[PDB]
């Protein structure tokens, strides 16, 4: 059994069969917070969005900096690009917003009915034929039809796996993006910049010499 | 600016002020001598009103006529003007802390009814559950919502006492 | 005269469909034009907001000559 | 039922399956009553004949070069006279509201003498178009929904109008001018965080 | 030692200790940041 | 505004629309609303001297507002 | 079935075979439902014949020297006349849409209130070049893969017109000239790197 904690009692909550199903079980709940298997379904739901949320978020901060400090592209900081983008476009960003939060909440409604009631999104005559393919498979979170378009799910000797590089990977994300915040509410500069500084001299710059991250010392 | 007042940095009656509490501290400084524990902590307590002053004037508030600052209770005004941090980030942070210490009172209460003698563990505290259920209690608003949805909050009309009407 | 209306018909009118009322104002004016302290304090209550109505109305918008300037009164 | 509108929700139990526009919409639940639903049908229904009227009369007005329909009623504050299709019309505001309330009056009392009734027929079905109730279910829901659809246009184009200035014709074209830039998250009073 | 415990355990040590600990912390917390009125 | 005109069209008015429209609401309103006098008349319809006061006083209070408002000229 | 999209690959089992232009194309199984697979191949069908009409009529018009697809409706921008082989026409864009939607609207909704027929035949084949169903299937491959082209044509040039801003002739006759200078990779935004 991996755990987080090895020797730590691992709750009875997490113990269960349905519980271990998950992907990334470790036994991390100091606050108990998936007692309820109502409650732990919907955080698991919650989990898997914010982590392909991260991911994307992440991916397209890291790589476009990474690209910007090499002669491959030029993007701005993510924490100026919204700036730049808005200046030379075709709208402002009021109405990117309104119709961004229209599209968005439309199929967040269609996910949010899928997840009160799995597979209602297939109700016969109700989305143009393609009702059938909103139908996702037993597990909540993981639909196919549209999504998926390789098919790489089918094989299921590699989808308990597969499953677990999207988790662990999705939960490293979440802490990166966190991470862009802190590091640009102390040191001032981009995170590709923030990288550079440290391996210039990993000995006396980091969290520990901005002043910020322990002002007792 | 909002109800006719003026910010903190930009009020006669505020420097005013502020020159008034440093003349009467230095009048009361001048008393005693330059390296005696009297003097430092005059100075000490003169640059502790400067900083006040400084940081009150800095934070963008409101002063009225008297030279005082005014706090903005209205959400629209706050976060429309600058001045969340006066009243709705302190609201929202005694929310927190209320029903941090409600939701751990309430978990210690219902963990101790099912055992033998509840009321020795009334007054005599059970520091090792009251310690595991404080330290648990930071998910209070996830898992009052929680309780709230699964009916559980709550306790129905049959199993509680009332008077005779 | 025949045209008019009933307190005791508009009372019994007035039940919500929904339950949320109970039993709405039935038997309402049975037990008002029985009860006399009902009826007194229904009146007491009024007098008071009035009162107290009087009051700011007066204070603010002085209705006599020559009362803003006495203070005492 | 005409349709689901929560695709994958439900029902309600309270709603009939052959009631026009039956879509099963009702989170506030207050169609749980059957008397409380037996008004509100002839009340939607009303409202949406009603509401189709408005808006039709406010397009035309507007399509035609009259002003828009805020713009309608301005003859009679400040020294104007009545303009119908260009031409003049020799009534003051007084005379028309005696008129408008004696007719209303007498009309809406016949309609409520008769016991809530939705479908009339007869005197006002000249054309025959709905003699057998067999092929007035197709018919039916035809006028609820563009009812529906009339009273959201409306409600649309008093809000539009309190929030622009403009008639509904005039923000037509202004979005058809420029669509992203000019909408209502950009009109400054729908989102003011916008 | 239990009943030592048992005894530190009781409302009022408790009370006493809780109280002190809090009136400690917010005492350290206003030394360390000097009148605070707005966040 | 001639208050002749004014007054008798309103009270004509509201007396026809009392007569022949809100009659059978207000006759079937007041039966469900349950020492007197039975004002007993020879109108097929029963508009009794009662009523005939009554849409009397709201039709000349109308009137008289109109010609109110009309006379403040706005 | 016509053969095989991805050779070594089985075929769907919710395929029929008697489909016409059948190739075991599915990879994301959208027509599982034989409800949804009627619908969706009226819908490709229909999708076919109207991108072959739409790309015939853009090769004409740019072969015949009359500009471009793209500046066809740049006349009803900044204000003209539209010009049908050289022939003026006297229909502005406001009374153009009126006419089109009426006839489209009749003939999509006759269309559609057969319950989706793919193949009328009768009056839309007067010269009877279906006349017996042995070789009917054989055409119907012909007109769904000739469907299917001008689809990803028409797509193509769209991708093309928003990529370089030459026509689709004008950009042919630009990459016959420059076949290593002129192509998809040479735009400057398909591949960002390059
Ligand atoms: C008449 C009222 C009515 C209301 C209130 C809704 C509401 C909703 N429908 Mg809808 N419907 C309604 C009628 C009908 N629907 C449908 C057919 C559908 C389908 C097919 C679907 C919905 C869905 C949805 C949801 C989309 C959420 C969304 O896009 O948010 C974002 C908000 C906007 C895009 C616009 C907001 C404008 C304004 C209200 C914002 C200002 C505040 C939502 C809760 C979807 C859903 O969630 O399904 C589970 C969906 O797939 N409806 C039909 C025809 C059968 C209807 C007929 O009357
Ligand atoms: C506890 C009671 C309470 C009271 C007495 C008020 C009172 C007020 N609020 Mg309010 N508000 C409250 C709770 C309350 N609020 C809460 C709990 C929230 C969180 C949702 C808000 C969020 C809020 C916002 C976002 C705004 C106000 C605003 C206002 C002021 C005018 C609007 C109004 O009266 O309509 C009641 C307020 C609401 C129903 C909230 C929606 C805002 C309405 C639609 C007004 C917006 C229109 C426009 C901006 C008005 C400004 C006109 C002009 C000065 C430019 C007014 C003094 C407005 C203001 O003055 O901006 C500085 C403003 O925009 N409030
Ligand atoms: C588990 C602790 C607890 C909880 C969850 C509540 C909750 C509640 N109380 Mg209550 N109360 C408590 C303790 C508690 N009380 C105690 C110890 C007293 C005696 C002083 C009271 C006296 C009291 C009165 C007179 C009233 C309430 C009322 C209420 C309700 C309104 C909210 C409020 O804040 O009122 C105010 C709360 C207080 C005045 C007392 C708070 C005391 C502390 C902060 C609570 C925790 C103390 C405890 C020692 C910690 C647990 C230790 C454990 C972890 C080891 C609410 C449901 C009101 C009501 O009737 O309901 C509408 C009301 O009128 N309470
Ligand atoms: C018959 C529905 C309808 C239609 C066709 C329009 C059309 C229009 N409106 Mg309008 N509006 C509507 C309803 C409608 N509105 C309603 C109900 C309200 C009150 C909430 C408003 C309030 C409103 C304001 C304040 C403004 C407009 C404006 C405008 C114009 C610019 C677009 C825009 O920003 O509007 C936005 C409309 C909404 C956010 C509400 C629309 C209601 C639904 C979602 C649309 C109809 C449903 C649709 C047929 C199918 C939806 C499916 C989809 C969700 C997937 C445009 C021509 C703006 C203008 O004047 O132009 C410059 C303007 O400022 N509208
Ligand atoms: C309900 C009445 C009330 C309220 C709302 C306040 C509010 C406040 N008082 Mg006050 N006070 C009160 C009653 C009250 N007091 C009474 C009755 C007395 C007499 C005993 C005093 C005597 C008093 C003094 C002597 C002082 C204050 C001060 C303050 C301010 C300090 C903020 C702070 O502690 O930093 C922030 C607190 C924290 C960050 C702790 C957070 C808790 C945890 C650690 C984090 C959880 C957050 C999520 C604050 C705005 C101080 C001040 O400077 O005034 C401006 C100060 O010097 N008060
Ligand atoms: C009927 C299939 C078809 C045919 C015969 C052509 C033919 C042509 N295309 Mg094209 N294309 C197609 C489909 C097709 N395309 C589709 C489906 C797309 C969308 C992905 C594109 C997107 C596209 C772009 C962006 C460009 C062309 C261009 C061209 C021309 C140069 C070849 C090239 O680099 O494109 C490569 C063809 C494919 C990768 C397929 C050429 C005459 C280029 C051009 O306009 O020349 C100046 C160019 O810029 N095509
Ligand atoms: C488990 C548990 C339980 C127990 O009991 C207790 C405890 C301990 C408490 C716990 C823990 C928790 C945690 C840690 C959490 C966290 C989370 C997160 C971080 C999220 C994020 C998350 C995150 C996310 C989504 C993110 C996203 C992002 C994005 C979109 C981005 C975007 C962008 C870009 C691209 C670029 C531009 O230029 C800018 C922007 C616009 C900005
Ligand atoms: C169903 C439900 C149930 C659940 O449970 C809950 C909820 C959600 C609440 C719901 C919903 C609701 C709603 C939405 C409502 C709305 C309505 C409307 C809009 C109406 C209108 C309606 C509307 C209407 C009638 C309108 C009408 C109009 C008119 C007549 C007009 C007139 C006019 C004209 C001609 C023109 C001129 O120049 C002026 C005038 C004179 C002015
Ligand atoms: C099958 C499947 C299944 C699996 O599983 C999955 C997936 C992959 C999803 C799939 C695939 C899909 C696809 C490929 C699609 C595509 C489509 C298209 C492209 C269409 C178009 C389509 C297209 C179209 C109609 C087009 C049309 C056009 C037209 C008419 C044109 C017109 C015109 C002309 C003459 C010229 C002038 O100057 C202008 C105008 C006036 C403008
Ligand atoms: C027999 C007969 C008949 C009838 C006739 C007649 C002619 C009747 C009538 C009647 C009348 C002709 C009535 C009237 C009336 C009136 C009244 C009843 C009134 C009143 C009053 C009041 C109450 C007022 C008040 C006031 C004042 C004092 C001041 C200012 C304000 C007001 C205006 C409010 C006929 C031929 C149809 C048919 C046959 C048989
Ligand atoms: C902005 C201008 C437009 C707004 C105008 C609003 C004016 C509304 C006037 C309402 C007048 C009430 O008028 C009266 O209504 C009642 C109540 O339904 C109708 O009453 C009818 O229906 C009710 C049930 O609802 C039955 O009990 C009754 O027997 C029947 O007559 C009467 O036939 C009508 O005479
Ligand atoms: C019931 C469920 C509700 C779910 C709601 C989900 C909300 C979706 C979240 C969306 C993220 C919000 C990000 C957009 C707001 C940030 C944009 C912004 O802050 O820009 C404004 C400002 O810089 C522009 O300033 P100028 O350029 O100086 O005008
Ligand atoms: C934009 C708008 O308002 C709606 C248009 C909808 C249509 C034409 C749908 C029509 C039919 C469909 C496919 C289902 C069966 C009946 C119809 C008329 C053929």
């Amino acid at each position: 059994r991996q755990s987080w904690l090895p020797g730590s009692q691992i709750p009875a909550h997490l113990d269960t069969p349905a519980a271990q199903a998950l992907a990334g079980n470790f036994g991390f709940d100091p606050l108990g917070l998936g007692k309820d298997p109502v409650a732990l379904r919907w955080y698991q739901q919650a989990e898997l969005i914010h982590c392909r949320t991260a991911m994307a978020g992440v991916a397209g901060i890291l790589i476009p900096g990474l690209l910007t400090k090499a002669g491959a592209l030029n993007v701005p900081e993510w924490y100026d690009a919204g700036k730049v983008a808005i200046e030379n476009s075709f709208a402002p960003w009021g109405s990117l917003l309104a119709v961004q939060l229209f599209l968005c909440g439309f199929v967040e409604a269609k996910r949010w009915q899928d997840i009160r009631k799995p597979g209602s999104q297939g109700e016969p005559g109700s989305f143009l034929g393609f009702e059938a393919s909103l139908k996702g498979t037993s597990e909540l979170g993981y639909p196919g039809g549209p999504f998926d378009p390789l098919g790489l799910s089918k094989e299921a000797d590699k989808w308990a796996d597969w499953k677990l590089k999207e988790v662990k990977n999705g939960r490293l994300a979440m802490l990166a993006f966190l991470g862009f915040v802190a590091q640009k509410y102390a040191t001032g500069a981009g995170p590709v910049d923030n990288l550079a500084a440290h391996l210039k001299d990993p000995w006396h710059v980091n969290y520990a010499t901005n002043g910020v991250s322990l002002p007792f010392l | 600016d909002i109800a006719g007042l003026t910010p903190c940095s930009e009020s006669k009656a505020y420097a005013k002020l502020e020159k008034k509490e440093l003349k009467t501290l230095e009048k009361r400084l001048k008393q005693y001598e330059a390296d005696s524990a009297p003097a430092v902590a005059l100075k000490a307590t003169m640059e502790r009103t400067k900083a006040r002053f400084a940081n009150y004037a800095k934070a963008g508030l409101l002063c009225g006529n008297d030279g005082l600052p005014h706090l903005i209770a209205d959400p629209g005004l706050a976060l429309k003007y600058g001045h969340a941090g006066e009243v709705f980030i302190p609201t929202f942070g005694f929310l927190y802390v209320a029903g941090y210490i409600g939701y751990v009172g309430r978990q210690y209460l219902i963990a101790v009814k099912g055992e033998a003698k509840p009321t020795d563990k009334e007054i005599i505290i059970d520091v090792p559950l009251a310690t595991k259920l404080a330290w648990q209690g930071a998910g209070w608003p996830l898992a009052a919502v929680q309780e709230l949805q699964r009916g559980t909050l709550l306790e129905k009309e049959e199993n509680i006492t009332v008077s005779p009407r | 005269f025949g045209i008019g209306h009933r307190m005791q018909a508009i009372l019994e009118a007035h039940t919500p469909p929904s339950g949320s009322l109970g039993a709405g104002h039935k038997g309402l004016f049975d037990t008002v034009n029985n009860s006399l302290h009902f009826q007194l304090g229904l009146a007491l209550a009024s007098v008071g907001t009035i009162t107290s109505l009087v009051a700011q109305h007066m204070y603010s918008l002085p209705p006599y000559a020559f009362q803003a300037i006495d203070f005492t009164t | 039922k005409a349709g689901n509108w929560l695709p994958g929700s439900d029902a309600p139990a309270w709603l009939p399956d052959d009631l026009p526009g039956n879509y099963g919409f009702d989170p506030l639940s207050l169609g749980k009553e059957p008397a409380s639903l037996k008004r509100f049908t002839e009340s939607e229904v009303i409202h949406g004949r009603w509401a189709m009227l408005g808006v039709a009369g406010s397009l035309a007005v507007e399509l035609l070069g009259y002003g828009n329909w805020y713009d309608a009623p301005l003859w009679a504050v400040n020294g104007g006279k009545a303009t119908w299709f260009g031409i003049e019309v020799p009534f003051d505001l007084n005379a028309l509201l005696a008129f408008e309330f004696v007719a209303m009056a007498a009309a809406e009392g016949q309609r409520g003498d008769a016991g809530g009734v939705v479908y009339p027929g007869g005197a006002f079905d000249p054309l025959g178009f709905a003699k057998d109730s067999s092929k007035s279910g197709e018919l039916k829901l035809k006028e609820i929904k563009n009812g529906r659809l009339a009273m959201v246009a409306f409600l649309g184009f008093v809000a539009q109008h309190a929030a622009t200035g403009k008639g509904p014709i005039a923000a037509l074209g202004e979005h058809l001018a420029n669509p992203w830039g000019a909408n209502f998250a950009t009109n400054g009073i729908s989102v003011p965080f916008f | 030692m239990k009943d030592f415990t048992t005894y530190l355990s009781t409302a009022p040590v408790i009370a006493t200790i809780w109280f002190t600990f809090t009136a400690g912390l917010l005492i350290e917390i206003n030394r360390y940041f000097p009148d605070p009125l707005v966040f | 505004l001639d208050p002749q005109i004014v007054i008798s069209g309103s009270t004509a008015a509201f007396l026809a629309i009392g007569r022949f429209v809100f009659l059978g609401y207000q006759r079937r309103e007041a039966n469900f609303d349950s020492n007197s006098t039975i004002f007993a008349t020879n109108d097929p319809a029963g508009f009794n001297i009662i009523d005939v006061a009554g849409w009397g006083a709201l039709g000349h209070a109308v009137g008289f507002a109109v010609l109110a408002i009309n006379s403040l000229q706005g």
